[PDB]
Protein backbone atom coordinates (compact mmCIF):
# COMPACT_ATOMS: atom_id res chain seq x y z
CA UNK A 1 0.00 0.00 0.00
CA UNK A 2 1.39 3.29 -0.90
CA UNK A 3 2.14 5.36 2.34
CA UNK A 4 1.64 9.19 1.92
CA UNK A 5 3.44 11.46 4.20
CA UNK A 6 2.39 15.32 4.88
CA UNK A 7 4.71 17.77 6.00
CA UNK A 8 4.28 19.89 8.35
CA UNK A 9 1.39 18.10 10.44
CA UNK A 10 0.28 21.94 11.03
CA UNK A 11 0.67 25.33 10.25
CA UNK A 12 -0.12 29.11 11.52
CA UNK A 13 -0.19 31.26 8.69
CA UNK A 14 -0.14 34.94 9.10
CA UNK A 15 -2.94 36.49 6.69
CA UNK A 16 -1.64 37.08 3.76
CA UNK A 17 1.69 35.46 3.94
CA UNK A 18 2.38 32.47 1.80
CA UNK A 19 2.18 28.57 2.79
CA UNK A 20 3.55 25.08 1.59
CA UNK A 21 2.34 21.49 2.04
CA UNK A 22 4.93 18.80 1.17
CA UNK A 23 3.58 15.12 0.40
CA UNK A 24 5.86 12.32 -0.67
CA UNK A 25 4.38 8.98 -1.76
CA UNK A 26 6.22 5.75 -1.16
CA UNK A 27 5.90 4.64 -4.91
CA UNK A 28 5.92 7.06 -7.74
CA UNK A 29 2.86 8.30 -8.96
CA UNK A 30 3.23 8.30 -12.43
CA UNK A 31 1.50 6.11 -14.77
CA UNK A 32 2.42 4.54 -18.02
CA UNK A 33 -0.24 6.15 -19.45
CA UNK A 34 1.69 9.62 -18.70
CA UNK A 35 -0.34 10.77 -15.94
CA UNK A 36 0.34 11.58 -12.40
CA UNK A 37 -2.04 10.50 -9.85
CA UNK A 38 -2.25 13.31 -7.12
CA UNK A 39 -4.65 14.80 -6.10
CA UNK A 40 -5.27 17.42 -3.07
CA UNK A 41 -8.05 18.22 -1.09
CA UNK A 42 -9.50 20.44 1.53
CA UNK A 43 -11.66 19.93 4.39
CA UNK A 44 -12.99 22.92 6.40
CA UNK A 45 -13.95 22.43 9.69
CA UNK A 46 -17.63 21.28 10.01
CA UNK A 47 -18.17 20.54 5.93
CA UNK A 48 -17.38 17.70 2.98
CA UNK A 49 -13.91 17.73 1.73
CA UNK A 50 -13.62 19.45 -1.62
CA UNK A 51 -11.08 19.00 -4.95
CA UNK A 52 -8.54 21.74 -4.86
CA UNK A 53 -5.76 20.59 -7.51
CA UNK A 54 -5.75 17.25 -9.48
CA UNK A 55 -2.99 15.75 -11.48
CA UNK A 56 -0.41 17.65 -9.62
CA UNK A 57 -1.04 20.94 -11.20
CA UNK A 58 -4.20 21.32 -12.58
CA UNK A 59 -6.73 23.88 -10.29
CA UNK A 60 -10.53 22.32 -10.05
CA UNK A 61 -13.03 24.59 -11.73
CA UNK A 62 -13.96 27.60 -9.12
CA UNK A 63 -10.79 27.46 -6.75
CA UNK A 64 -9.18 30.42 -6.25
CA UNK A 65 -5.90 30.87 -8.07
CA UNK A 66 -3.87 31.31 -4.90
CA UNK A 67 -3.99 27.67 -4.75
CA UNK A 68 -1.05 25.81 -6.83
CA UNK A 69 0.36 22.43 -7.17
CA UNK A 70 3.38 20.87 -8.31
CA UNK A 71 6.06 18.01 -8.24
CA UNK A 72 6.65 14.75 -9.80
CA UNK A 73 7.47 11.34 -9.14
CA UNK A 74 7.21 11.34 -5.21
CA UNK A 75 7.78 14.66 -3.92
CA UNK A 76 4.68 16.75 -4.29
CA UNK A 77 3.87 20.21 -3.09
CA UNK A 78 0.76 22.55 -2.27
CA UNK A 79 1.30 26.02 -2.20
CA UNK A 80 -1.46 28.93 -1.02
CA UNK A 81 0.24 32.39 -2.07
CA UNK A 82 -1.83 34.82 0.35
CA UNK A 83 -3.79 32.45 3.24
CA UNK A 84 -7.21 33.78 3.93
CA UNK A 85 -9.73 32.68 6.93
CA UNK A 86 -11.64 30.67 4.47
CA UNK A 87 -8.37 28.68 3.47
CA UNK A 88 -8.65 27.54 7.34
CA UNK A 89 -9.10 23.09 7.74
CA UNK A 90 -7.15 20.07 6.72
CA UNK A 91 -5.60 19.67 3.92
CA UNK A 92 -5.23 15.63 2.66
CA UNK A 93 -3.23 14.79 -0.37
CA UNK A 94 -4.46 11.41 -2.37
CA UNK A 95 -2.98 9.02 -4.57
CA UNK A 96 -5.38 6.91 -7.00
CA UNK A 97 -2.55 5.25 -9.01
CA UNK A 98 -2.50 1.81 -7.20
CA UNK A 99 -5.31 -0.09 -4.65
CA UNK A 100 -6.48 0.96 -2.18
CA UNK A 101 -6.72 4.55 -2.80
CA UNK A 102 -4.76 6.15 0.16
CA UNK A 103 -4.35 10.19 2.10
CA UNK A 104 -1.99 11.60 3.43
CA UNK A 105 -2.68 12.16 7.21
CA UNK A 106 -3.69 15.33 7.63
CA UNK A 107 -2.10 18.65 7.66
CA UNK A 108 -4.03 21.11 9.84
CA UNK A 109 -3.82 25.04 8.36
CA UNK A 110 -4.88 27.84 11.13
CA UNK A 111 -4.66 31.77 10.92
CA UNK A 112 -1.80 33.18 12.94
CA UNK A 113 -2.78 36.19 14.48
CA UNK A 114 -1.31 38.35 17.21
CA UNK A 115 -1.23 37.04 20.71
CA UNK A 116 -4.82 37.30 22.32
CA UNK A 117 -5.21 36.48 25.85
CA UNK A 118 -9.00 34.60 27.14
CA UNK A 119 -11.34 35.88 29.36
CA UNK A 120 -11.85 33.40 32.18
CA UNK A 121 -15.23 32.96 34.01
CA UNK A 122 -16.15 29.95 36.45
CA UNK A 123 -19.80 28.50 37.59
CA UNK A 124 -20.44 26.61 40.04
CA UNK A 125 -22.78 23.54 39.47
CA UNK A 126 -26.59 24.33 39.31
CA UNK A 127 -29.06 23.01 42.03
CA UNK A 128 -31.06 21.36 39.53
CA UNK A 129 -28.32 19.07 38.95
CA UNK A 130 -26.73 18.98 42.38
CA UNK A 131 -30.46 17.56 43.21
CA UNK A 132 -29.58 14.45 40.82
CA UNK A 133 -26.49 13.51 42.65
CA UNK A 134 -23.34 14.93 40.32
CA UNK A 135 -21.57 18.34 40.65
CA UNK A 136 -20.12 19.77 37.36
CA UNK A 137 -17.80 22.90 37.53
CA UNK A 138 -17.38 24.48 34.53
CA UNK A 139 -14.59 27.20 33.89
CA UNK A 140 -14.64 28.63 30.24
CA UNK A 141 -11.85 30.57 28.42
CA UNK A 142 -13.19 32.61 25.97
CA UNK A 143 -11.31 34.58 23.21
CA UNK A 144 -7.65 33.57 23.21
CA UNK A 145 -4.94 32.88 20.78
CA UNK A 146 -2.72 30.65 20.57
CA UNK A 147 -4.79 27.98 21.06
CA UNK A 148 -1.68 26.48 24.16
CA UNK A 149 -3.77 27.32 27.08
CA UNK A 150 -3.44 25.45 30.21
CA UNK A 151 -6.06 25.11 32.91
CA UNK A 152 -5.85 23.93 37.23
CA UNK A 153 -8.34 22.88 39.14
CA UNK A 154 -7.46 23.67 42.65
CA UNK A 155 -9.95 22.45 45.57
CA UNK A 156 -9.31 23.91 48.74
CA UNK A 157 -5.61 24.43 47.94
CA UNK A 158 -5.37 21.07 46.69
CA UNK A 159 -4.83 20.10 42.98
CA UNK A 160 -6.85 18.03 41.13
CA UNK A 161 -6.00 14.99 38.81
CA UNK A 162 -8.02 13.11 36.34
CA UNK A 163 -11.32 14.70 37.13
CA UNK A 164 -11.85 17.09 34.68
CA UNK A 165 -12.36 17.29 30.88
CA UNK A 166 -11.62 19.90 28.60
CA UNK A 167 -13.15 20.90 24.66
CA UNK A 168 -11.90 23.60 22.35
CA UNK A 169 -13.38 25.38 19.41
CA UNK A 170 -12.03 25.56 16.01
CA UNK A 171 -10.55 28.64 15.01
CA UNK A 172 -13.47 31.42 14.91
CA UNK A 173 -13.26 33.00 11.47
CA UNK A 174 -14.31 36.38 12.99
CA UNK A 175 -11.89 37.27 15.15
CA UNK A 176 -9.18 33.85 14.53
CA UNK A 177 -9.56 33.05 18.46
CA UNK A 178 -10.35 29.84 19.88
CA UNK A 179 -12.21 29.18 22.88
CA UNK A 180 -12.09 26.26 26.18
CA UNK A 181 -14.58 24.64 28.16
CA UNK A 182 -12.93 22.84 31.40
CA UNK A 183 -15.25 20.55 33.36
CA UNK A 184 -14.52 19.48 37.15
CA UNK A 185 -16.98 16.39 37.78
CA UNK A 186 -17.36 15.04 41.49
CA UNK A 187 -20.13 13.01 42.96
CA UNK A 188 -22.39 15.51 45.28
CA UNK A 189 -21.50 14.02 48.46
CA UNK A 190 -17.26 14.43 47.16
CA UNK A 191 -18.51 18.45 46.39
CA UNK A 192 -20.40 18.88 49.98
CA UNK A 193 -17.04 17.99 51.56
CA UNK A 194 -14.79 20.98 50.31
CA UNK A 195 -15.48 25.06 50.53
CA UNK A 196 -13.20 26.28 47.83
CA UNK A 197 -13.12 25.94 43.81
CA UNK A 198 -10.75 27.67 41.39
CA UNK A 199 -9.44 27.50 37.77
CA UNK A 200 -6.54 28.78 37.18
CA UNK A 201 -5.53 29.82 33.75
CA UNK A 202 -2.11 29.55 32.05
CA UNK A 203 -1.66 31.51 28.40
CA UNK A 204 1.51 33.45 26.38
CA UNK A 205 -1.45 36.45 26.66
CA UNK A 206 -1.10 36.46 30.48
CA UNK A 207 1.45 37.98 32.56
CA UNK A 208 0.07 36.32 35.48
CA UNK A 209 -2.05 33.26 35.53
CA UNK A 210 -5.58 34.07 36.56
CA UNK A 211 -7.67 32.56 38.94
CA UNK A 212 -11.47 32.37 39.42
CA UNK A 213 -12.94 31.07 42.23
CA UNK A 214 -16.07 30.60 44.19
CA UNK A 215 -17.22 28.90 47.49
CA UNK A 216 -19.53 26.60 47.90
CA UNK A 217 -22.93 27.97 49.08
CA UNK A 218 -21.78 31.83 49.61
CA UNK A 219 -23.19 33.49 46.76
CA UNK B 1 -2.53 -1.92 -11.30
CA UNK B 2 -5.37 -1.78 -13.88
CA UNK B 3 -7.70 -2.43 -10.71
CA UNK B 4 -7.40 1.08 -9.60
CA UNK B 5 -8.33 2.92 -12.58
CA UNK B 6 -12.70 3.67 -11.76
CA UNK B 7 -12.63 4.64 -15.67
CA UNK B 8 -11.70 1.51 -17.71
CA UNK B 9 -12.96 -2.11 -17.28
CA UNK B 10 -9.86 -3.74 -15.82
CA UNK B 11 -10.83 -7.28 -17.28
CA UNK C 1 -26.82 20.88 -10.18
CA UNK C 2 -24.99 17.99 -9.31
CA UNK C 3 -27.01 16.62 -5.73
CA UNK C 4 -25.58 13.60 -3.70
CA UNK C 5 -27.30 12.54 -0.54
CA UNK C 6 -26.35 9.71 2.09
CA UNK C 7 -28.87 8.09 4.66
CA UNK C 8 -28.87 5.14 6.33
CA UNK C 9 -26.87 5.99 9.08
CA UNK C 10 -27.75 5.56 13.00
CA UNK C 11 -26.90 3.56 15.79
CA UNK C 12 -26.33 -0.30 15.31
CA UNK C 13 -25.55 -3.34 17.69
CA UNK C 14 -22.35 -4.74 16.79
CA UNK C 15 -22.39 -7.59 14.81
CA UNK C 16 -25.68 -6.38 13.08
CA UNK C 17 -25.88 -5.21 9.28
CA UNK C 18 -27.03 -1.96 7.84
CA UNK C 19 -27.27 -0.50 4.46
CA UNK C 20 -26.48 2.87 2.93
CA UNK C 21 -28.00 4.86 0.27
CA UNK C 22 -26.83 7.68 -1.81
CA UNK C 23 -29.20 9.02 -3.76
CA UNK C 24 -28.18 11.60 -6.68
CA UNK C 25 -29.62 14.03 -9.05
CA UNK C 26 -28.36 16.11 -11.53
CA UNK C 27 -26.52 13.96 -14.19
CA UNK C 28 -27.24 10.84 -15.97
CA UNK C 29 -26.18 8.68 -13.11
CA UNK C 30 -25.13 5.59 -15.02
CA UNK C 31 -22.20 7.12 -16.98
CA UNK C 32 -20.58 7.79 -13.57
CA UNK C 33 -18.42 5.31 -11.00
CA UNK C 34 -19.70 6.32 -7.87
CA UNK C 35 -17.18 6.06 -4.61
CA UNK C 36 -17.41 5.64 -0.20
CA UNK C 37 -15.30 7.09 2.20
CA UNK C 38 -15.44 7.27 5.71
CA UNK C 39 -14.03 9.55 8.38
CA UNK C 40 -14.01 8.06 11.86
CA UNK C 41 -14.47 11.13 14.68
CA UNK C 42 -11.37 13.36 14.93
CA UNK C 43 -9.69 11.20 12.41
CA UNK C 44 -8.66 11.11 8.51
CA UNK C 45 -9.79 10.39 5.54
CA UNK C 46 -10.51 6.58 4.42
CA UNK C 47 -11.61 5.70 1.10
CA UNK C 48 -13.29 2.33 1.37
CA UNK C 49 -14.53 1.32 -1.79
CA UNK C 50 -16.21 2.35 -5.55
CA UNK C 51 -17.75 1.17 -8.06
CA UNK C 52 -17.57 1.39 -11.89
CA UNK C 53 -20.47 2.84 -14.63
CA UNK C 54 -21.95 -0.78 -16.35
CA UNK C 55 -20.11 1.09 -19.14
CA UNK C 56 -16.96 -0.24 -18.12
CA UNK C 57 -18.28 -3.81 -16.54
CA UNK C 58 -19.66 -2.64 -13.23
CA UNK C 59 -17.73 -4.07 -10.38
CA UNK C 60 -16.59 -3.06 -7.60
CA UNK C 61 -13.30 -2.16 -5.80
CA UNK C 62 -12.74 -2.41 -1.91
CA UNK C 63 -10.43 -1.81 1.07
CA UNK C 64 -8.12 -4.26 2.76
CA UNK C 65 -10.43 -3.80 5.94
CA UNK C 66 -13.91 -4.25 4.70
CA UNK C 67 -13.08 -6.87 1.92
CA UNK C 68 -15.57 -9.27 2.49
CA UNK C 69 -17.86 -8.02 4.87
CA UNK C 70 -18.85 -4.77 2.58
CA UNK C 71 -20.06 -4.71 -0.70
CA UNK C 72 -21.49 -1.73 -3.30
CA UNK C 73 -24.38 -2.20 -5.16
CA UNK C 74 -25.89 -0.03 -7.99
CA UNK C 75 -29.54 0.60 -9.35
CA UNK C 76 -29.15 3.02 -12.43
CA UNK C 77 -32.52 3.15 -12.76
CA UNK C 78 -33.17 4.84 -9.64
CA UNK C 79 -30.35 6.68 -9.38
CA UNK C 80 -29.02 5.17 -6.26
CA UNK C 81 -25.65 3.82 -5.25
CA UNK C 82 -25.38 1.26 -1.58
CA UNK C 83 -22.87 0.38 0.96
CA UNK C 84 -24.40 -3.04 2.15
CA UNK C 85 -22.75 -3.25 5.43
CA UNK C 86 -22.41 -6.69 7.19
CA UNK C 87 -20.45 -7.91 10.54
CA UNK C 88 -20.10 -4.46 11.80
CA UNK C 89 -17.49 -3.72 14.61
CA UNK C 90 -16.73 -1.06 17.18
CA UNK C 91 -13.96 0.22 14.99
CA UNK C 92 -16.19 0.69 11.92
CA UNK C 93 -17.95 3.99 13.41
CA UNK C 94 -17.56 6.78 10.62
CA UNK C 95 -19.05 9.41 8.98
CA UNK C 96 -19.77 7.65 5.36
CA UNK C 97 -19.28 10.08 2.26
CA UNK C 98 -20.67 9.59 -0.85
CA UNK C 99 -18.89 10.62 -4.08
CA UNK C 100 -19.43 11.10 -7.90
CA UNK C 101 -16.40 9.90 -9.52
CA UNK C 102 -15.13 12.28 -12.41
CA UNK C 103 -13.85 10.79 -15.91
CA UNK C 104 -11.43 14.27 -16.76
CA UNK C 105 -11.05 14.10 -13.06
CA UNK C 106 -10.65 10.61 -12.22
CA UNK C 107 -10.99 10.83 -8.02
CA UNK C 108 -14.03 11.86 -6.00
CA UNK C 109 -14.64 15.08 -6.84
CA UNK C 110 -18.63 15.95 -5.74
CA UNK C 111 -18.96 14.83 -2.00
CA UNK C 112 -22.26 14.03 -0.01
CA UNK C 113 -22.87 15.96 3.71
CA UNK C 114 -22.37 12.15 5.04
CA UNK C 115 -23.93 10.16 7.22
CA UNK C 116 -23.08 9.07 10.71
CA UNK C 117 -22.62 5.10 11.50
CA UNK C 118 -22.43 4.32 15.31
CA UNK C 119 -21.70 0.75 16.04
CA UNK C 120 -22.42 0.62 19.82
CA UNK C 121 -23.59 -1.50 22.67
CA UNK C 122 -24.71 1.67 24.25
CA UNK C 123 -28.48 1.97 24.66
CA UNK C 124 -29.81 5.63 23.25
CA UNK C 125 -30.20 8.29 26.09
CA UNK C 126 -31.52 11.53 26.15
CA UNK C 127 -29.40 14.41 27.74
CA UNK C 128 -30.41 16.48 30.44
CA UNK C 129 -30.02 20.46 30.46
CA UNK C 130 -28.56 22.46 32.92
CA UNK C 131 -28.01 26.30 33.06
CA UNK C 132 -24.45 28.03 33.73
CA UNK C 133 -26.36 31.24 35.04
CA UNK C 134 -24.17 34.68 34.51
CA UNK C 135 -23.11 36.25 38.00
CA UNK C 136 -20.24 38.55 39.37
CA UNK C 137 -18.50 45.19 30.20
CA UNK C 138 -19.37 41.74 29.35
CA UNK C 139 -21.22 38.81 30.55
CA UNK C 140 -21.14 35.12 30.19
CA UNK C 141 -23.33 32.18 30.41
CA UNK C 142 -24.37 29.00 29.25
CA UNK C 143 -26.09 25.76 29.05
CA UNK C 144 -24.35 22.27 30.03
CA UNK C 145 -25.79 19.36 27.97
CA UNK C 146 -25.21 16.24 29.87
CA UNK C 147 -25.60 12.36 29.29
CA UNK C 148 -26.48 11.67 25.95
CA UNK C 149 -25.86 8.90 23.40
CA UNK C 150 -25.20 9.10 20.56
CA UNK C 151 -23.75 12.13 18.83
CA UNK C 152 -24.71 14.67 17.97
CA UNK C 153 -26.56 17.46 20.13
CA UNK C 154 -27.86 20.66 18.08
CA UNK C 155 -27.65 23.91 20.14
CA UNK C 156 -29.57 27.27 19.17
CA UNK C 157 -29.62 30.20 21.16
CA UNK C 158 -32.71 32.16 21.28
CA UNK C 159 -34.14 30.24 17.74
CA UNK C 160 -31.20 31.32 16.16
CA UNK C 161 -31.60 34.83 16.46
CA UNK C 162 -28.63 35.21 18.82
CA UNK C 163 -25.34 34.16 16.85
CA UNK C 164 -22.78 36.96 17.92
CA UNK C 165 -20.71 35.66 20.81
CA UNK C 166 -22.24 31.98 20.92
CA UNK C 167 -19.27 29.39 21.20
CA UNK C 168 -20.92 25.61 21.30
CA UNK C 169 -17.79 22.80 22.23
CA UNK C 170 -17.67 19.92 20.68
CA UNK C 171 -18.45 17.24 23.01
CA UNK C 172 -16.65 15.20 24.99
CA UNK C 173 -17.16 11.34 25.77
CA UNK C 174 -17.07 10.87 29.66
CA UNK C 175 -15.88 7.77 31.02
CA UNK C 176 -19.32 6.31 31.31
CA UNK C 177 -19.61 6.30 27.92
CA UNK C 178 -21.98 8.73 27.61
CA UNK C 179 -21.22 12.24 25.60
CA UNK C 180 -21.73 15.87 27.10
CA UNK C 181 -20.86 19.39 25.38
CA UNK C 182 -21.71 23.23 26.92
CA UNK C 183 -22.61 25.96 24.49
CA UNK C 184 -21.64 29.47 25.90
CA UNK C 185 -22.19 32.67 25.16
CA UNK C 186 -20.77 36.40 25.76
CA UNK C 187 -23.22 39.26 25.77
CA UNK C 188 -22.99 42.63 27.51
CA UNK C 189 -23.67 43.40 30.77
CA UNK C 190 -27.04 45.86 29.94
CA UNK C 191 -28.92 43.03 28.99
CA UNK C 192 -28.94 40.96 32.01
CA UNK C 193 -32.52 40.90 33.24
CA UNK C 194 -33.11 43.02 29.91
CA UNK C 195 -32.69 40.47 27.48
CA UNK C 196 -33.91 36.95 27.86
CA UNK C 197 -31.43 34.07 26.99
CA UNK C 198 -32.76 30.38 25.70
CA UNK C 199 -30.78 27.61 24.65
CA UNK C 200 -32.30 25.37 22.42
CA UNK C 201 -31.01 21.74 22.33
CA UNK C 202 -32.11 19.03 19.90
CA UNK C 203 -30.66 15.73 20.36
CA UNK C 204 -32.30 13.74 17.39
CA UNK C 205 -31.70 9.83 18.03
CA UNK C 206 -33.56 10.22 21.43
CA UNK C 207 -36.49 12.76 19.22
CA UNK C 208 -35.96 15.23 22.72
CA UNK C 209 -35.93 19.05 22.20
CA UNK C 210 -35.59 21.46 25.45
CA UNK C 211 -35.43 24.75 25.87
CA UNK C 212 -33.69 26.19 29.08
CA UNK C 213 -33.97 29.70 29.99
CA UNK C 214 -31.02 31.03 31.63
CA UNK C 215 -31.34 33.76 34.49
CA UNK C 216 -28.76 35.63 36.60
Amino acid sequence: DILMTQTPLSLSVTPGQPASISCKSSQSLLDNDGKTYLYWYLQKPGQSPQLLIYEVSNRFSGVPERFSGSGSGTDFTLKIRRVEAEDVGVYYCMQRIDLPWTFGQGTKVEIKRTVAAPSVFIFPPSDEQLKSGTASVVCLLNNFYPREAKVQWKVDNALQSGNSQESVTEQDSKDSTYSLSSTLTLSKADYEKHKVYACEVTHQGLSSPVTKSFNRGEC
Amino acid sequence: NPNANPNANPN
Amino acid sequence: EVQLVESGGGLVQPGRSLRLSCTTSGFTFGDYAMSWFRQAPGKGLEWVGFIRSKGFGGTAEYAAFVKGRFTISRDDSRSIAYLQMTSLKPEDTAVYYCSRVGVVIATAVYWGQGTLVTVSSASTKGPSVFPLAPSSGTAALGCLVKDYFPEPVTVSWNSGALTSGVHTFPAVLQSSGLYSLSSVVTVPSSSLGTQTYICNVNHKPSNTKVDKKVEP
